[PDB]
């Protein structure tokens, strides 16, 4: 096994000199050995990337997946750590910077078919990792406009040089 | 197929295992404070007077009967103990103990502070960064009272000395992310404390160790914190209605 | 039939992450005016309805004790009265249900 | 005086910021004030805010993002309060939205704020060769057709009614102002300092004196968003981006024996209460009609 | 800005929902009754019939079927097609649609304003008609062009003529 | 091809469909407010509307008695229907029952729930969706049109 996500909260940075930009907070939290599957949990994790914590909880409130309740508990208990263990005021000023799902330890069983045959059954366990960063959510990138495509294409035609020239 | 999981951690305690310790636990210092000194409410204004403050404190030392018996008890248990020289040793211990927290050195702090004092000054600042300095001492420290207790179970005698110190300190606590949390660096705030020391007399070594820190009930409130807090409201179950106390 | 070759992870990622198979967000989430919790626009509030359902069960539990038999049902209208209240003139001729708790705010007397 | 439009705007911003720093310097230490939440949704919540730097918007951020977006006007004790004016003393707070059963206070505030946006568009639309003098924003109830703003134009611009395209140009500029997110800043300024801000405008000086007569302390309220400073009565909505549908309806002429005032009328609806296209066009036609309500 | 979804009846109060329905209903009757004078509102010039000319069709609603008998005793089945609201919407020039024949646009029966697109509602507002359900394109020669907004009736077809019918058939699924 | 089919396939067939709605209807008459799956509650609404219509016919009409005999599987509810529910509903013609969508059941199946009830029941009112008050900004603007319209017309 490997447990490195838990130890990321023990990193102590040197004090900041006056005049430097304020360092946004970073909270690392995870849950181990969830009965939910790895692939099924991924779709929920992909859903809440880049959204603020309040709207992330709203989306998972009404989701019918069994993992929706599990993730909501993780975010709520991670928010309490941010406001108490860390000096993060404005408990609504957090956004989910990164969320992902890993695989745990599986239990192997025997699944019967018939004719004396069998198949190995894998009990599935998965982990959930979430990182909360203080601040408003970053703005999502818009698709490239017509001018942007034209600018890149003209620039590409201007980088051309005589191949195998001299 | 018959493979299962192990390693479920739980903490269970029973009376039977605690009573079956072959070697009883040895305590270097007592848990609580035997008697809490009650300073008069006028100390905030007497401290600005030199002759009145020193003379009044000196009388309190020479007039208490229980305190004088405790002083004699220390002398009989261990010679070459002087009340006059104690505050200078107590003052240096106080400065050295806090400078250990600044450097986050726990090995030295164990010798300076006692077992009942170590968790209080370490637990909260474990992951933080503090910067503490000493600049001035407006009033020299005075010994308030000395008490002793005789535990007949083992014959152990602990001598507690209460010292009142008027100290000028510069405290600044930094967050683990490097941002300022509690106080500035260049402001020499004036602070007053009643530090209680403790020494084990039966122990041939018996280092003088700081035991506790007593704050007067009428002490001015501490400087406000920079971070804004919110007290949550009472969590309400659906079948319970909110009631407003007045 | 049996597969001819192993699907590469490059192909699997395209299929497993197609926009159709992803979870769609919900834009019809609103805050309940009464209790401040979350609810959808076309759905009753979960907290407010649970508040009502608990009270309804208590009222029905009191009715059961007032009709011991399993096939005993009133032939008249029913009115529920809480502590500190007495039946009205229009409420006479109907069975009376008594509850010790104070009349709830949401419940309205007529 | 010889002041270009760029310089006079810069002078007011420097004067406004100088006054703002003076107010901040009046509080040397951060003082903790206990605010008790008396709202219907979350009773019993107690806030511990800083004096003169903590705004009710920061008070709302402790609860959830829903209070940040839904709330428009906060009710300190029983007095309406902006969501960007710092708190002063320990009190009780309540948040008012459009959805509440009595949005009358919020409705008036929204009508006032949209009038201020039109004045900014009107002032910075005419060429510098013409003089534009903003008079005031008369208080008209929301039950009327639309909010109106009075503007005095140049003497050589007397016989000029804006065309359909010209009216639509003001709306396009207003929507551009809506596109950028500019908060509303509320500051209490002494009467004589306010006269310095509006030295060029004769009508504004009269308006400041009239408002200062109603208060024994000779104190007036100034609101600034972006680079525009104007005097208005009552609170304002916290953010510019609250408005979604905005339109300048039409203009009208009110001739007085001393001067001529141009009445610019426009109709707007917020993001929360946006209406259908069919309903919007019906309401827009009524806004064309004259609005006459001053006292 | 994650703006929430909305509909026309979301923010309307109980005392104004009947009012808005009356407001739109009165507009439709005024607009429909103001188009009943095609020859009194400066129509386009009318040309005499020429060989090879094509006329303008209609959009009708299929009611049902009835039996019908002829004078020779034979039995025929006729389908009742009703024209509810038919107005020409827009005219496309010959060189901008096909290059051979002009195109005339005809709308279907009246529908509610509250469930159409912003562009669709705006398009009808300029003309001054309530929204239509189905819109079809008719190929018409230049000598039979009609000014947009001219109503059409079932009398456009005289008995004895042979006509075509185009509509979506009954969908039976997979 | 299910064109024109207004009924739903429930249970083990057409006979089990009636019996499932027979038990639900019996519970609705006795308790006056029950919650079940949204599809089954929607079907139950049609029968609960017409059962009151049979109740209005009277205690003496034989067809009503036989119809109420089959649907009310508990025999102590027939007097209740003809003496409580029927006398209560005399004014309205079709406004007998309300249907609202309860949130999904907190179980594995995650079914779509609904609550069905009779008017004027002796139970706490459901949290009905309340419309915006007339004092709202949008409503106030529209009331301006009505006041001006009624002034001239
Ligand atoms: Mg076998
Ligand atoms: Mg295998
Ligand atoms: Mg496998
Ligand atoms: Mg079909
Ligand atoms: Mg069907
Ligand atoms: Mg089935
Ligand atoms: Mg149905
Ligand atoms: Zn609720």
């Amino acid at each position: 096994i490997s447990r490195k996500w838990e130890k990321k909260n023990k990193i102590v940075y040197p004090p900041q000199l006056p005049g430097e930009p304020r360092r946004p907070a970073e909270i690392y939290h995870c849950r181990r050995q969830i009965k939910y599957s790895k692939d099924k949990m991924w779709y929920l994790a992909k859903l809440i990337r880049g959204m603020s914590i309040d709207q992330a909880l709203a989306q998972l409130e009404f989701s019918d997946k069994k993992g929706a309740q599990i993730i909501k508990e993780v975010l709520l208990e991670a928010q309490d750590m941010a406001v108490r263990d860390h000096n993060v005021e404005f408990r609504s000023n957090l956004y989910v910077a990164e969320s992902t799902s890993g695989r745990g330890q599986y239990l192997k069983r025997i699944r019967y078919h018939g004719r004396g045959r069998f198949g190995i059954m894998e009990k599935v366990f998965c982990h959930y990792f979430v990182k909360l960063v203080e601040g408003p959510p970053p703005p999502r990138e818009a698709p490239k406009t017509a001018v942007a495509h034209a600018r890149e294409y003209i620039q590409e035609l201007r980088n051309r040089t005589i191949t195998h020239a001299l | 197929s018959e493979k299962e999981f192990v390693e479920h951690a739980r903490k269970a305690g029973l009376v039977i295992p605690h009573e079956r310790l072959e070697r009883p636990i040895h305590l270097a210092c007592t848990a609580g404070i035997f008697d809490a000194y009650v300073p008069p409410e006028g100390d905030a204004r007497i401290s600005s007077l030199s002759k009145e403050g020193l003379a009044q404190r000196a009388e309190r030392l020479k007039k208490n009967v229980a305190s004088q018996l405790s002083i004699r008890k220390i002398r009989e248990s261990d010679p070459n103990f002087k009340i006059k020289d104690f505050p200078e040793k107590a003052k240096d211990i106080f400065i050295e103990a806090h400078l250990c927290l600044n450097n986050s050195d726990h090995d030295r702090l164990h010798t300076l502070v006692t077992e009942n004092c170590f968790p209080d000054m370490v637990w909260d600042i474990r992951y933080k960064t503090v910067r503490w300095s000493f600049v001035e001492s407006l009033e020299p420290p005075q010994v308030v009272q000395v008490r002793c207790s005789s535990l007949m179970n083992q014959g152990n005698i602990y001598g507690q000395v209460t010292v009142r110190m008027h100290t000028r300190q510069t405290l600044a606590i930094y967050d683990r992310f490097g941002r300022l949390m509690y106080g500035q660096e260049d402001v020499p705030r004036d602070v007053l404390e009643y530090v209680v020391f403790e020494k084990h007399l039966v122990d041939p070594y018996g280092s003088w160790r700081m035991h506790g820190k007593i704050i007067p009930p009428w002490a001015p409130p501490k400087q406000p914190i920079l971070k804004t807090v919110m007290i949550p409201g009472p969590q309400l179950k659906p079948w319970e209605e909110f009631e407003e106390p007045q | 039939a049996a597969p001819k070759n192993r699907r590469s992870i490059e192909v699997n990622r395209c299929r497993r992450r197609n926009p159709q198979k992803l979870i769609k967000v919900k834009n019809n989430i609103d805050v309940c005016p009464e209790c401040g919790h979350l609810k959808q626009k076309h759905i009753l509030c979960g907290y407010c309805y649970e508040k009502v359902r608990k009270e309804t069960a208590e009222i029905r539990r009191q009715m059961g004790k007032q009709e011991g038999g399993p096939f005993r049902a009133p032939t008249t209208e029913t009115v529920v009265l809480y502590s500190g209240e007495t039946p009205s003139e229009q409420d006479q001729g109907k069975r009376i249900i008594e509850r010790e708790r104070k009349r709830p705010s949401w419940f309205t007397q007529n | 005086s010889q002041l270009s439009p760029t310089e006079l705007i810069e002078m007011q911003n420097d004067l406004f910021n100088k006054e703002k720093n003076r107010q901040l310097s009046l509080t040397p230490r951060t003082e903790k004030i206990e605010v008790k939440h008396v709202g219907k949704t979350d009773p019993g919540t107690v806030f511990v805010m800083n004096k003169n730097i903590s705004t009710p918007y920061s008070c709302a951020m402790h609860l959830s993002e829903w209070y940040c977006r839904k709330s428009i006007l906060a009710l300190v004790d029983g007095q309406p309060w902006d969501m960007y004016k710092p708190l002063t003393k320990s009190c009780e707070i309540k948040f008012l939205t459009f959805k509440d059963d009595d949005p009358g206070e919020v409705n008036k505030a929204y009508w006032r704020s949209c009038a201020m946006m039109m004045g900014c568009v009107i002032e910075r639309a005419f060429k510098d060769e013409y003089v534009v003098s903003l008079v005031r924003a008369p208080e008209v109830p929301v039950i009327a057709g639309a909010f109106c703003y009075d503007v005095v134009l140049d003497k050589r611009l007397d016989e000029w009614m804006p065309t359909k395209e010209n009216l639509h140009s003001f709306t396009k500029d207003a929507r551009a102002l809506i596109y950028k997110d500019l908060p509303f800043e509320t500051l209490e300024v002494e009467a004589k300092v306010a006269l310095e801000i509006f030295q060029h405008n004769k009508y504004k000086l009269d308006f400041i004196e009239e408002k200062a007569s109603q208060n024994p302390e000779r104190i007036v309220k100034l609101h600034r968003f972006g680079d525009f400073i104007d005097v208005s009565e009552g609170p304002l909505i916290p953010r510019t981006s609250i408005c979604f549908q905005y339109e300048v309806s039409a203009v009208h002429n009110l001739q007085t024996q001393s001067s001529l005032v141009r009445r610019f009328q426009g109709l707007s609806l917020p993001v929360h209460l946006r209406a259908h296209f069919t309903i919007w066009n019906k309401l827009l036609e009524r806004s064309r009609k004259m609005v006459t309500e001053d006292k | 800005h994650g703006k929430s979804v909305t509909w026309w009846d979301e923010h309307l109060s109980e005392e104004n929902v009947p009012f808005v329905k009356q407001l739109v209903s009165d507009e439709n009757k005024a607009q429909l009754a103001s188009k009943l004078c095609p020859l009194k509102d400066e129509p386009w010039p009318i040309h005499p019939w020429e060989p090879g000319s094509s006329r303008v069709g209609l959009i009708a609603l299929k009611l049902g079927m009835m039996p019908l008998w002829t004078k020779d005793g034979q039995k025929h089945v006729v389908t009742l097609l009703q024209v509810q609201d038919c107005h020409v919407l827009k005219y496309t020039p010959k060189e901008n649609h096909n290059g051979r024949m002009a195109a005339l646009t005809v709308g279907g029966k009246t529908v509610s304003h509250f469930h159409k697109s912003a562009s669709i509602l705006e398009f009808y507002q300029e003309l001054g008609l309530p929204p239509k359900q189905k819109v079809k394109i008719f190929n018409v020669t230049e000598n039979a062009v009609i000014k947009p907004g001219t109503p059409l009736y079932a009398a456009h077809f005289r008995p004895g003529q042979y006509v075509d019918v185009t509509a979506k058939t009954i969908g039976k699924g997979f | 091809i299910s064109h024109g089919r207004v009924f739903r396939r429930l249970g083990l067939g057409p006979e089990s469909r009636i019996h499932l709605l027979q038990n639900l209807l019996t519970g609705l008459v006795r308790h006056e407010r029950i919650e079940a799956s949204w599809a089954r509650v929607d079907e139950l609404r049609g029968y609960a509307e017409k059962l009151i219509d049979y109740g209005k016919l009277g205690d003496t009409n034989e067809r009503a008695m036989r119809m109420a005999d089959f649907w009310l599987t508990e025999k102590d509810l027939i007097p209740k229907l003809f003496q409580v529910l029927a006398p209560r509903f005399q004014g309205q013609n079709g406004g007998y029952t309300r249907m609202l969508q309860i949130p999904n059941r907190n179980e594995q199946d995650r079914a779509k729930m609904a609550v069905i009830e009779y008017k004027g029941n002796c139970l706490p009112p459901l949290p009905l969706p309340r419309r915006d008050s007339n004092l709202t900004l949008l409503n106030q603007l529209l009331q301006g049109l009505r006041q001006d319209q009624e002034a001239s017309s």
